[PDB]
RNA sequence: UCGGAGUACAAAAAACCCUCCGAGUGAUUUUAAUCUAGACAAACCAGUCAAAAUAACCAUAACAUCACUUAUUGAUCCAAAAU
């Protein structure tokens, strides 16, 4: 999902990449009243990342 | 009134698997009260008598003799009382194998 | 004749009770059993009655 | 509803009438003998022996073999009584008997054991291993002549080869030494043949030696047809049969065809129907001798695979079925947690979208 | 295996001794895995099993404890082979 | 240090354990030694 | 079970539900067995193992606790190191 | 490439013996009400007549591998009185080299209670253990 | 409430304020473990078996037995124990 919105230009990585502006690139929804604490990497994508 | 207790459902006891009928191993192919049909050939028993399927494979019915354990003193009694002539017979469920133990193949070259 | 129902504690340091059914008139009980935790034959003793 | 039986009932021989009269067995081993002598008879009903193998049962065995001994029976059977009436008499044989301390010579009995009756022991080992099978199909033959097959590790040490004896692959590396007794006046052919280890194709056997027209004894002088080549198993699959055939054949006999050249590695040369072979050539030969041995996998397969025959070595490994499961159901009822983890692919977590 | 510079020649022997059934007839020593879907895991797994060869033929206490359960029947079958090999007759 | 002072009474417990084990089946023997002794007294007493 | 209640309008949930009853995202319904703390002594070995198993619901009543159970519970939830997350979902299943 | 080096990825092995010597084979698990169990790949059967002894070696098949008899004129001219105790050792000594000859070195021997107490049976399995034939089958592989 | 026989004669099931036996536990030591294929049965709750795989002990050693053995038994919640 991380390549997919780099590639996508959804997020860049010229930037300093983060949840804020994973959430203005809409890749992950978070609701902290659902007791949500972050966001974790899970390692799908990691031989074609 | 004089007679009680004598309302009870039954037990389901009897043949599950006919002659034919494919099986896989664990499959109870028949429960019975006392001894009814014997284990055979790849069939074992379970401490309520049942008998269950040990190998997969196609279920018989057979007819054999019975030559009991020696130290079941009541039936090697029952056989020292038998006239030179006469032999036990009883049945015996069977299951015979239909899938090989295994195959060879061919994992690396080297 | 009535039984009582005693709770048996292991003799090899972990606890570990399991209870078993002896008779009233016999005196205290001591049996070997199987520790799941040690993996070893232990000697067992009466400790506590529970049930009557 | 009632049927007539077809044949008699087991225990309708004797009389229900009068059960004091009628002898009975007290005795647990006459019930064992008298039950395994009654389980070995044809019933008419459904038995073990239908359904569990017995091998087509009843088959006319067609006998490709030398002619038995004839001995005088009554000649034979006078001068062994004669030899067990010299062996009573003896006080110190009786002395042995009872101090149950006595010896035999263990040799002297296996020499008369082979003269006597070990053809017929080695036919029968020959069956139950299947040698007539996958060789000859329904023809068999008797191990008339005794055989003697011996491989020389050094210069002391001799491992023998006996029937269904197991050998590995280091003591057979070399060249073997035949045994067997016969006049000059016959000629004879000694072929060492692997039954089972061909990879292409599951019906041939391979050679690994072959020597034909052998004067007498003398296996050296015969003429070399196919060299020897030593036992190459699978390293998965063990338990490869070679086995040595011997064949009596009276004319001198060349062949043209099966001529094989003097390294002759190719195992596409080395390819053998031993069947045809003895269908081109049953007027001249007759098996007389046989002796086969079990030979697994070794460290001294691999430079025969190697160095010799320019392979890369092949290794299998027994792979038994998968386990069955059954159709899984949407909403399984009173079944464990660990229901899905038989039907799940692999244990790694995977995540469609996120 | 041959050309293997990072290990010493005590070490480089006993590869190959006790792990030859591993080695291709190029004197390659060939390595596989297979468990995890990640093949960076595979590879994990690959430097992890090598080191564990590598430190066993480096430490010289390791006297090579072998298990009875599987060997029972091939010490059996050793001792009864060396029963009929006894026999001393002069050859070749 | 719970978990160290459950290791310490474990091997402890299992340093006794041998002797203890031949105790108790000695002392099971001597009382059906005794209890056998006991019958056997009675039944000599009782057939004089 | 107050299908529209008197405050919010909304629909309740039975805590008796959640108090012994756990839903998977697959619409699978985990259950203990019962009896598993009561009598230990008596039973076998077997019983007390089967008793210790945990069980699924079938249709129907995993239907009638999906009807007492609001929506806030079939929600899909990633719990750090929930021993069930590897049994939230559902595969090879050919109906 | 080569063309010896053309192989089938499905390797047929026609020997009986391979799965037996391998341990992987079918015993015939089962029974328990008759006796003697038939768990077996061979069984040592002897046979006590009130003149001769006779001992076999017997596949589950129903088939003889190898007997040793007092029948046979090869021990009976070697042994006197072929009822004894010692001509049980001669079968025992006997049997136990034609098995070593055969290759079959395991077996499963099912003596009755009374023959286990018996003189002739219990020296019959020393010679049996010295002459190098171990009882009592290994366990199967994936049983 | 639970079990055995007939009713219900041959796979299962099958009722009556139908006819007869019982059970609400004793005796003994062999004090009877963990995990997991596949099954019987069943509305649900319950009940039954169980090969392979570990550990215990002959160093490749898992059925507690007998009394017609079949019945010898009770669900949540809550209380006391405290692991
Ligand atoms: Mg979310
Ligand atoms: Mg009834
Ligand atoms: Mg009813
Ligand atoms: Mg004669
Ligand atoms: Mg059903
Ligand atoms: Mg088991």
């Amino acid at each position: 999902r991380l390549q997919y919105l780099i590639d996508l230009g959804r997020v860049d990585p010229t930037q300093p990449i983060d949840l804020t502006q994973l959430v203005n690139g809409r890749g992950v929804t978070i609701q902290p009243s659902k007791r949500d604490y972050g966001v974790q990497l899970v390692e799908e994508g990691a031989d074609t990342f | 009134s004089k007679n009680l207790g004598g309302k009870s459902p039954g037990k389901r006891f009897g043949i599950k698997k006919m002659e034919g009928h494919y099986v896989h191993a664990g499959n109870i192919l028949a429960t019975q009260r006392h001894f009814r049909w014997h284990p055979g050939a790849h069939v074992g028993l379970g401490k309520n008598k049942c008998l269950y399927a040990l190998e997969e494979g196609v279920v018989r019915y057979t007819k054999e003799v019975y030559v009991p354990n020696p130290s079941n003193s009541e039936a090697v009694d029952l056989v020292t009382r038998l006239p030179q002539g006469a032999v036990l017979y009883k049945t015996f469920v069977h299951v015979v194998p239909a899938k090989p133990e295994g195959t060879f193949k061919l994992v690396a070259m080297l | 004749s009535k039984t009582i129902l005693v709770k048996m504690m292991s003799q090899a340091g972990t606890g570990f009770s399991f209870n078993t059914k002896r008779s009233r008139l016999r005196e205290k009980l001591t049996l070997l059993h199987y520790d799941p935790v040690v993996k070893k034959k232990v000697l067992f003793v009466e400790q506590k009655k529970i049930r009557s | 509803r009632r049927a007539a039986p077809l044949g008699p009932m087991p225990n309708e021989d004797i009389d229900v009438s009068d059960l004091e009269r009628l002898k009975k067995y007290r005795s647990f081993d006459r019930y064992r003998r008298r039950a395994e002598q009654e389980a070995r008879k044809p019933h008419w009903w459904r038995t073990y022996r239908e359904h569990f193998g017995e091998e087509s049962g009843p088959k006319d065995r067609v006998d490709i073999g030398l002619p038995p001994p004839k001995v005088s029976r009554t000649q034979q059977l006078l001068e062994r009584k004669q030899a067990l009436r010299e062996l009573r008499a003896n006080v110190e044989e009786e002395r042995a008997a009872r101090l149950q301390t006595a010896r035999i010579p263990l040799e002297a009995v296996r020499a008369e054991w082979e003269r006597t009756c070990g053809p017929y022991h080695k036919q029968r080992l020959a069956e139950y291993c299947g040698l007539y099978r996958d060789l000859f199909h329904g023809a068999t033959f008797v191990p008339r002549v005794p055989l003697h097959v011996a491989y020389a590790v050094g210069e002391d040490d001799l491992m023998p080869v006996y029937h269904g004896n197991e050998v590995t692959p280091t003591e057979a590396a070399q060249a073997p030494e035949v045994t067997y007794e016969a006049d000059e006046g016959s000629l004879w052919t000694l072929l060492l043949t692997n039954l089972d280890g061909h990879l292409l194709e599951p019906d041939a056997e391979y050679v690994h030696w072959l020597v034909t027209n052998i004067p007498g004894n003398r296996v050296t002088e015969g003429q070399e047809t196919c060299p020897y080549l030593p036992p190459f198993p699978a390293r998965g699959s063990g338990f490869h049969r070679f086995a040595f055939l011997l064949f009596k054949q009276d004319k001198r006999i060349d062949f043209s065809g099966d001529t094989r050249p003097s390294p002759c590695y190719q195992l596409a040369q080395r390819t053998f129907h031993t069947f045809d072979f003895y269908k081109k050539h049953q007027d001249a030969m007759t098996p007389a001798g046989l002796a086969f041995f079990q030979c697994r996998w070794d460290d001294s397969v691999t430079r025969v695979f190697h160095q010799l025959l320019d392979m890369r070595e092949p290794v299998f490994e027994f792979v038994r079925p998968p386990p069955y499961h059954p159709k899984q159901k949407r909403f399984p009822h009173r079944q464990p947690l660990r229901y899905l983890d038989r039907y799940r692919d692999s244990h790694e977590p995977t995540y469609g979208i996120y | 295996l041959a050309s293997a510079d990072w290990i010493a020649e005590p070490v480089r022997l006993k590869l190959a001794v006790k792990h030859k059934n591993r080695i291709n007839r190029s004197g390659e020593l060939i390595l596989t895995s297979e468990c995890s879907r990640y093949q960076f895991r595979n590879l994990a797994d690959c430097l992890q099993k090598l080191r564990d060869m590598i430190a066993e033929a480096s430490q010289p206490a390791k006297e090579p404890s072998r298990e009875d359960a599987e060997l029972r029947r091939s010490r059996i079958e050793n001792m009864n082979r060396e029963r009929l090999r006894k026999k001393r007759i002069s050859s070749a | 240090q719970k978990r160290q002072a459950r290791e310490q009474l474990i091997e402890e417990c299992m340093a006794k354990m041998p002797q203890m084990i031949e105790n108790w089946r000695q002392q099971q023997q001597e009382r059906r030694e005794k209890e056998q002794a006991d019958k056997d007294r009675r039944a000599r007493l009782q057939a004089e | 079970v107050t299908y529209f209640s008197s405050r919010k309008g909304k629909r309740k949930t039975v805590k008796a539900v959640i108090y012994r009853f756990l839903r998977l995202h697959s619409g699978l319904w985990l259950r203990r067995k019962a009896g598993y703390k009561k009598k230990l002594w008596k039973k076998t070995a077997a019983r007390k193992r089967r008793l210790r198993e945990f069980v699924f619901c079938n249709k129907t009543q995993s239907k009638l606790l999906d009807k007492m159970t609001t929506s806030f519970w079939k929600r899909r939830n990633w719990y750090a190191d929930d021993p069930y997350q590897k049994y939230q979902d559902r595969t090879n299943l050919k109906v | 490439p080569v063309e010896n080096e053309a192989v089938a990825p499905e390797f047929t092995n026609r020997n009986p013996r391979n799965l037996e010597l391998l341990a992987v084979a079918r015993k015939e698990r089962g029974w328990g009400t008759v006796w003697p169990s038939r768990e077996f790949w061979h069984r040592l059967r002897v046979i006590r007549t009130q003149h001769h002894i006779e001992a076999l070696v017997e596949h589950r098949n129903g088939q003889v591998v190898v007997s040793a008899s007092t029948r046979e004129w090869a021990i009976k001219k070697h042994l006197y009185s072929t009822r004894n105790v010692v001509a049980c050792e001669s079968v025992g000594r006997v049997l136990a080299e034609r098995c070593l000859e055969a290759g079959i070195n395991f077996m499963v021997y099912h003596p009755t209670p009374w023959e286990a107490a018996s003189d002739s049976i219990k020296r019959l399995q020393h010679a049996m253990t010295e002459g190098g034939v171990v009882l009592r089958e290994p366990r199967r592989i994936y049983e």
